């Protein structure tokens, strides 16, 4: 029978023992494929991915006999793979991951005649990367993905990416990011844990360029609108103290409320960020406008108010334009 | 012929049936006719472009070694424990994003075997699958959410999925959704994939969803329209009452901002401009421009010449006030009609 | 020899095919099943579901399991031997997630009677969903159900029947937050027709009444107090401008913050709710009082003072009447 | 004598022991003594009326056919893998509302067998169990949260639980709770249930918890006292400073109402009136009445005689408000401290 | 000879190695040396008083009946499979509050057998263990957390644990904590417990976390100080602008007691007074006071032959202007000096 071929293949085959026990280390080629690259959770400094991990290697004990020929390969059922030997390919920086058996364990197994098997199990992982927050509205994040063994050493196991396309993403469509050309650098990354030895590693580095569109029309525009509103309030008769005063306190209160609302949602870090410095500058400008009005009122108690009023209404536009141009020159 | 002996004679140790080999090995690919029955839709949330569905998945196929000629009846239902002993397809969902079986009081799964060899296999599944959405017309959009069924352990030359010709996607009578209305028509087509390893058969189903305007209509529009009207009221106040005008403008702009902030804090942080956001931006621009024009009028009146330009600029100020007072409602009305005729069509 | 007796009942030497349904190809086997509610609650409209903790029971007869040798009639077994015989595969049509209990034992009770009756009981925790409408939110009444039906067989072979007397037993100490569970509970059938055959289905309907107290307390009472607050401000003469302006501004701020606190609790349902409309009318009345004072000042600033006083007093005598008629109409149309 | 043969002869294939039969079949019912060791309390939240506790549940019972008479030693410690082969009681928690074992590096379960046949079986469990609580005196309440243990697969005719006469509920010395204090005394009574089928043995333990009044005391009461005293200080000033007075009244009312709003959005929404709500409502009524009285005084103020009447009413309310607030405070505290 | 026969001879059906039997039964206690390697810290939360850690736990112990004398090599690496067939210590974490293994493509466990009989067994573990902290110095606090290791089904006379003399607790170089900094020194000691059923061996490890003030510093202090200086500027306006001034105050206090309510919104409800709370309260007291000063000066100015009280109001305004910033600076100095040490 056809199953008799795999029965003869598996007889006297102990999966607990790696191929070439006393021989050279086995080089296991690893291929990856992104299927649904989920968003990143800045609050948890992690991102969720769903991949079709693939492994191939050489197992001389699984060479096909002279009887069976086949077209290209004989694919056994997915449930058979519990009887084979596999590398302990785990993810070093994993926070939590799980298999998928919604209807059946999603594993594809191919066996070549010369004794090279391909095993592909679906994986769903939640990796973690150090989220840098400097220049937050235009940051360039780099999230890592490490693959390494745990139950062997560099003398028994080895991981090398395919010479072709190790990553073959079809479509990403991230809600607020985009990736075009990643790199497979930091290829070896060979871990060296004291007390056990050297473990093989391989790394993959992505590149995220955050879409500044949302924050451009979500936070920057209201702050600019409030600043312009304060400037227009500046164009009112100082004698109407009941009128000029509220339109500066409203500006500063709105700036403070916006800062508080938009600060508690981002992850907490102990260094300043571009959005925060922009908000601080806008708040300080509103505060300075209110203080200038106060000093104008003090000078009132004649043309003494007129000179300072015109000087400030001329200086504020140029000063804020200079600040805006230097900011967008230094952060873009 | 006792009922007990037949079950292990057709499938079991005495049967000599290898469950680890697909039907018709080294032959033509075996068809799988599969239809789904939605039982509880809902839980659609834009925060993760995903929704939770509960389905009864059914499959019908044929197997030459499953045919029997003993019982007069053709349909003989079988025990799920015996079901987990024969060949089954390895279909999965291309964008499951989290799923799990049901096991209350039993692993609920129905198996029926026909005399001619036809086999029907049905399970109950819950899918938190995801559909990439678009929010260009968010308060009035037409969404298309899909589910894809494809094999993973076989190639196109062994398995092929086909929908039932009549009554493909059955829907429960009591189905109802919040914030959405399920369209009657549902689309079906193929999604033949091409990975490194062979070609995998794939089918997909597409659901059209339309969003009820009501909640969004009232909350996102009525307060904004009312505060625009209130900002108009300020324009009817005489020039002298500067603090009243300033306070009313401040209140209106504060209400506009907050409302915009509250509206934006429900949707994914997408980059492209939505439909509601630009509308609220225009309303905020109206309010701010009204306040700015009042400030400009105040400056014009205050400026004065050195009967020392008499009431001439007071006249001019009243003229600009009246013309802007008659112009703003016309501009708002024409913009409103433009917006609601552009997005509705 | 209890061990050998149990084994010859079901096991290796028994020769009892567990996979075989009772009375194969014969008449259908009717099953009596009753539920015991032990812990209700955790009802949330924002997710349209509720959590229940029940002691599900099944009773029927197995002719090939009957014994006439052991002296006792009702013999209790263990779950380990329970997972060796045929049992119905009833599931919940709207389970929406559930799991067993595995604390120190799979808490399953099995009792085999001499004549053939079998009692089977399992602890179950169901987070099941019932669609709820908030059209009468401050006085809403809900109908939350629990469907039990078979999936592994057809109505031609399996039939479910609630116990004739005392079906839905309820623990005496059961309590709910902001809900009162009605005593009487409806029952009927739900025979469905799927693609392949028809399956037996049973139901048990629960009528739930939401407590009004908390809502009544925190929402309505401050609103009525500040409406009376506004009327007292209405009593004040127009000369004391700062006092009336303050009494109006404080009323407006308190009412708007109360409305904001009230609104942000419920799911984003399309149609208008019942609680908010009364809140909206109260906000309208507060704004109307403030605008009336503003218009009185506007007219006063412009022999018209007598007319201003006349309109002020007629509004003072009309607004309480309007509030009373609106409140009575609202309570009548909602309570009845 | 090798340990393997002894262990399999006591229980195993060679023993011929069936774990599916209770001790003393058709005989007297089996008493089971079970104490508890609280290891980590806390995470108690009123938003869903439950608390999570990590315990080392132990139970000792006599199995006559488990007795051995070979080793001179009396107490033998066992292995979990062979532990899961002998008869065990099926005790479960009637109000578990979710629970699970611990399997970290081992199924942490201890088995000890004595020569006479007494066996001790202990497992580490975590319970997210629910206790309904009343919030009549919420800032100063005392709660009685209970947990039950009862059989499910047997009858009172076969099983009966009983607490140890000495050292029933042992609590780790280092245990501490946030915003809560664990009373030392613990009630142990019986909860014998009468279900639809027979009687099931049941024993429950009741923990008395007290709420640390410090946090709520400060956060709620102190700002309210400060703002009402501020309202009084405003009351001291005469009627001429009308804008200052009305602004101060507005500030006080807004502060009181925002304190109440921020205080209320933490408790489970229950119909019956709490103890914080009445106090905050009284404070809000007091500040509102002060502002209303000032408005009325401003309204009553031409003829100098009306000015004298206004100052008389101002002084009488000035001497009245602090006395009324003090008597209310004394009444409230004395009634909610002895109740 | 062949690896299969040696593998089954060392343990398995032919060996007859009774896994459930502890090594050296009825003999001397078997000491175990165990060291852990932290791989990923972080996710420390104040609400639930716990933090999630990721560790590689290692245990080295000698099993005399496991010794082999066939292969020339002294150290041999096997797979997890045969690992799940031998005796293992039952160490469990005393305050884990839940945990789970890792099973991605394999239960990632490592077993290594030395020639003399020593065996090293290591597993990847994730622990959401609890740590009771105190918030007496919340914005400038130092927290000490513990992770005890102890047996569950044995006795001190049978099992004893000892930390490694060198390289006891290791940390990856790439380690970085959110909002925290980890101290280099890691104090370790014993935690020998006395339960009802005998005495159980116990060792423990302590970590010292220091909270970086930065995020809290800016997001709390800076807006409050800005609002306080806003109140100061409001206080620097002549009384003739009576409404606007007071209006500023109405906002000035209001937003403040909002921000205070915000600060405790992300912190657990604890009975004892925090450290940011007192600074929070002092700022609130200073602003309202400023408002009260404005009310008092308005009262004294509008009391009303028209020069003495006006001059007194101007003088009190001047003294309040020259005092309040100085008093605020004095308060800031003592607050920072007191809470620094
Ligand atoms: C990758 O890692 C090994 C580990 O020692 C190192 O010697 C070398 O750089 C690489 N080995 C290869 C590529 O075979
Ligand atoms: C369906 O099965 C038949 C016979 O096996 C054959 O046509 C083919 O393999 C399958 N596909 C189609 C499209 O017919
Ligand atoms: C079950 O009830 C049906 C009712 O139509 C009856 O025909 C049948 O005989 C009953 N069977 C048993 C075993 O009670
Ligand atoms: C067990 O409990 C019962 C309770 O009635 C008692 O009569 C009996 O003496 C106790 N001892 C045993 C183990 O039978
Ligand atoms: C382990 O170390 C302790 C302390 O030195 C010693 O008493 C014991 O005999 C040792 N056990 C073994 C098996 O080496
Ligand atoms: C069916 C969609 C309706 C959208 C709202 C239309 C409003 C028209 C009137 C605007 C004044
Ligand atoms: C449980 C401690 C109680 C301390 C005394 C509180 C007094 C509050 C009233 C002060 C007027
Ligand atoms: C952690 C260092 C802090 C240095 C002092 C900062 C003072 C900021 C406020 C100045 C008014
Ligand atoms: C490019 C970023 C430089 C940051 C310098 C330190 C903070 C300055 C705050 C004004
Ligand atoms: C005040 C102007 C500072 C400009 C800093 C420029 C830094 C460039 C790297
Ligand atoms: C650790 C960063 C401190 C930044 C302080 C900025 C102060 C601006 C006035
Ligand atoms: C929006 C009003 C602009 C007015 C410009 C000045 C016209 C003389
Ligand atoms: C915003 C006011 C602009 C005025 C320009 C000068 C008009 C003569
Ligand atoms: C005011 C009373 C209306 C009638 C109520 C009738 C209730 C059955
Ligand atoms: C409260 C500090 C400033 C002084 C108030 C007025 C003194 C009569
Ligand atoms: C007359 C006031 C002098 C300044 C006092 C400052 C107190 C800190
Ligand atoms: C936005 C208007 C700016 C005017 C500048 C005049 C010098
Ligand atoms: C207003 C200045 C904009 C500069 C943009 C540089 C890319
Ligand atoms: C469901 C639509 C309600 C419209 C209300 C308009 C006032
Ligand atoms: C595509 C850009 C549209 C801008 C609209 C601004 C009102
Ligand atoms: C030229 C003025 C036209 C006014 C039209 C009002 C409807
Ligand atoms: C079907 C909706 C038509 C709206 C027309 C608005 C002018
Ligand atoms: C049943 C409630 C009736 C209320 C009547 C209010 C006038
Ligand atoms: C169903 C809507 C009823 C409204 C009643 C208003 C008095
Ligand atoms: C126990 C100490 C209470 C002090 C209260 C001060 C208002
Ligand atoms: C580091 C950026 C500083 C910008 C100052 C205007
Ligand atoms: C879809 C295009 C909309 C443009 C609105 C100005
Ligand atoms: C463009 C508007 C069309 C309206 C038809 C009724
Ligand atoms: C307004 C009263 C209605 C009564 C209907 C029975
Ligand atoms: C205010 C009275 C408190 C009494 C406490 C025993
Ligand atoms: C305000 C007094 C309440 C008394 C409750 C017994
Ligand atoms: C600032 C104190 C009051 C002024 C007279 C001493
Ligand atoms: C310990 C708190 C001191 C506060 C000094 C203003
Ligand atoms: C240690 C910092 C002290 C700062 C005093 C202004």
């Amino acid at each position: 029978s056809t199953s008799n071929i795999l029965n003869r293949l598996l007889v006297s085959y102990d999966p607990r023992i790696r191929p070439n026990f006393k021989g050279i280390p086995v080089d296991v080629v690893v291929n990856i494929f992104i299927n649904s690259f989920g968003s990143i959770q800045e609050t948890t400094m992690d991102y969720r991915v769903n991949i079709f991990l693939r492994q191939k290697w050489n197992d001389p004990r699984l060479k096909l006999p002279s009887d069976f020929r086949g077209s290209d390969a004989l694919t056994v059922d997915p449930t058979m793979y519990k009887c084979l030997w596999k590398p302990d390919l785990f993810f070093a920086n994993e926070k939590s991951a799980n298999f998928h058996d919604v209807t059946q364990e999603n594993i594809l197994l191919f066996i070549f005649r010369d004794g090279d098997v391909l095993v592909s199990m679906r994986l769903s992982i939640t990796l973690s990367c150090p989220l840098d927050l400097t220049l937050f509205p235009m940051d360039t994040q780099r999230c890592k993905m490490q693959l390494e063994s745990f139950g062997y050493t560099t003398d028994d196991l080895r991981f090398i990416w395919q010479s072709g396309d190790p990553v073959q993403l079809e479509k990403i469509a991230l809600p607020q990011f985009d990736i075009k050309k990643e790199d497979i650098e930091y290829g070896n990354c060979t871990k060296y844990y004291k007390g056990t030895g050297y473990y093989t590693c391989v790394e993959v580095i992505f590149t995220l360029r955050r879409q500044v569109g949302f924050y451009m029309m979500g936070v920057y525009a209201p702050t600019l609108l409030i600043v312009v509103l304060s400037w227009l309030s500046f164009w009112i008769n100082p004698d109407a103290s009941a009128a000029r005063v509220p339109l500066g306190i409203f500006s500063v209160l709105s700036l403070a409320s916006e800062c508080t609302t938009l600060a508690a949602e981002l992850p907490k870090v102990s260094y300043v960020k571009a959005l925060d410095v922009w908000l601080i500058a806008c708040l300080l400008f509103g505060f300075a406008s209110l203080v200038e009005y106060a000093v104008v009122q003090v000078m009132l108690n004649p043309t003494a108010a007129k000179r300072i009023d015109l000087y400030a209404r001329a200086l504020f536009p140029f000063c804020f334009l200079f600040f805006n141009v230097i900011y967008w020159s230094i952060y873009l | 012929m006792s009922p007990s002996d037949f079950l292990d004679k057709l499938m079991g140790r005495t049967s000599g049936y290898d469950a680890r080999i697909r039907p018709n090995f080294k032959g033509p690919p075996v068809n799988v006719s599969c239809n789904i029955f939605i039982n509880s839709f809902g839980s659609i949330a834009e925060t993760t472009m995903d929704y939770r569905v509960n389905i009864f998945l059914r499959q019908q196929w044929n197997d030459p070694r499953l045919a029997y000629n003993e019982y007069p009846d053709d349909s003989l239902d079988l025990d799920p424990s015996m079901l987990d002993s024969i060949w089954k397809p390895d279909l999965f969902f291309a964008n499951e994003k989290g799923a799990h079986f049901h096991e209350i009081t039993t692993d609920n799964k129905l198996l029926r075997i026909s005399r001619n060899g036809n086999v029907l296999y049905s399970i109950r599944i819950t899918l938190t699958l995801a559909c990439p959405m678009d929010l260009k017309n968010f308060p009035m959009d037409v969404q298309t959410c899909i589910m894809q069924l494809e094999s993973f352990g076989y190639t196109m030359n062994d398995l092929i999925f086909e929908w039932q010709e009549q009554g493909a996607v059955q829907v429960a009578d009591g189905l109802t959704l919040p914030q959405f209305i399920l369209k009657e028509e549902k689309d079906l087509r193929y999604c033949t994939k091409h990975y490194n390893t062979g070609k995998f058969t794939c089918i997909e189903a597409r659901f059209h969803l339309e969003r009820q305007m009501g909640y969004y209509l009232i909350q996102m529009y009525i307060p904004s329209l009312l505060i625009v009207i209130l900002s108009w009221i300020s324009f009817w106040i005489n020039m002298d009452a500067a603090p009243a005008r300033v306070g009313l403008g401040i209140t209106t702009v504060l209400t506009m901002t907050t409302q915009s902030s509250g509206s934006r804090a429900s949707l994914p942080k997408v980059s492209y401009v939505k439909a509601i956001d630009i509308w609220m931006a225009v309303c905020l621009l109206f309010v701010f421009s009204a306040l700015l024009e009042y400030a400009a009028v105040n400056f014009v009146s205050r400026q004065h010449k050195e009967e020392e330009m008499r009431k001439l600029f007071i006249q001019r100020a009243k003229k600009i006030d009246k013309i802007s007072r008659i112009g703003f409602p016309m501009a708002f009305l024409i913009f409103n009609m433009f917006y609601w005729i552009i997005y509705k069509i």
